[PDB]
């Protein structure tokens, strides 16, 4: 719904296992992968609650089933399963559409997260990068584990690189 | 004169009453009793049932 997953990032990363969104940088000490730990506990807690909250919502039942009627109770009878399987009918809907929904928005919450870590960098990085489109930036300027960890963290420094980076562009 | 049923061709008819507590019951009959010999003194309790399992 929000055009980050399947949209303009393509596929995901097997190789990244330590959380659902992260970061792949690749400078002149080597290449790895990083998961986002904000992000991913953000995410953590709201499926958490939406699963609990939502599981909650039914109390376990506590009665037992089964009544016996004789042949001249047939209108008892048809009364007890006009009950019976008419409020099984009403749960199963009532779970079974849940679910449905549910699952859409969860999966759309997912892709929400994307595109906003995807932003973030963006606000970060301003001019000093350049947009390839597959999901990432090429940078302007040199940059080692420092200033990607800094990236990561959100404490980029734009004004440090800034000078730098007027000069490749 | 009923169809046998067991070898058998008279019949009971088995009826039972719930006595309240601080109550009386009364039998009177000049034939035809088949007089309760034990009864039961009900504890009730919710969360039982009964279920036809193999």
């Amino acid at each position: 719904l929000f055009g980050a997953i399947a949209g303009f990032i393509e596929g995901g990363w097997t190789g990244m296992v330590d959380g659902w969104y992260g970061y792949h940088h690749q400078n002149e000490q080597g290449s790895g992968y990083a998961a986002d730990q904000k992000s991913t506990q953000n995410a953590i807690n709201g499926i958490t609650n939406k699963v609990n909250s939502v599981i909650e919502k039914m109390n376990t039942q506590f009665t037992a089933v089964g009544k016996e009627f004789n042949k001249l109770e047939r209108r008892m009878e048809n009364l007890n399963k006009k009950v019976d399987d008419g409020f099984i009918d009403i749960w199963t809907y009532n779970a079974e559409l849940l679910v449905l929904l549910e699952n859409e928005r969860t999966l759309d919450f997912h892709d929400s997260n994307v595109k906003n870590l995807y932003e973030k960098v963006k606000s970060q990085l301003k001019n000093n990068a350049k947009e390839i489109g597959n999901g990432c930036f090429e940078f302007y300027h040199k940059c080692n584990d420092e200033c990607m960890e800094s990236v990561k963290n959100g404490t980029y420094d734009y004004p440090k690189y800034s000078e730098e980076s007027k000069l490749n562009r | 004169k009923r169809p046998k049923v067991r070898d058998q061709e008279g019949r009971i008819n088995y009826y039972w009453t719930l006595l309240e507590p601080g109550d009386t019951i009364i039998f009177e009959a000049n034939g035809n009793l088949i007089a309760p010999r034990y009864a039961f003194a009900l504890s009730r309790g919710f969360g039982s049932g009964i279920i036809n399992s193999n």
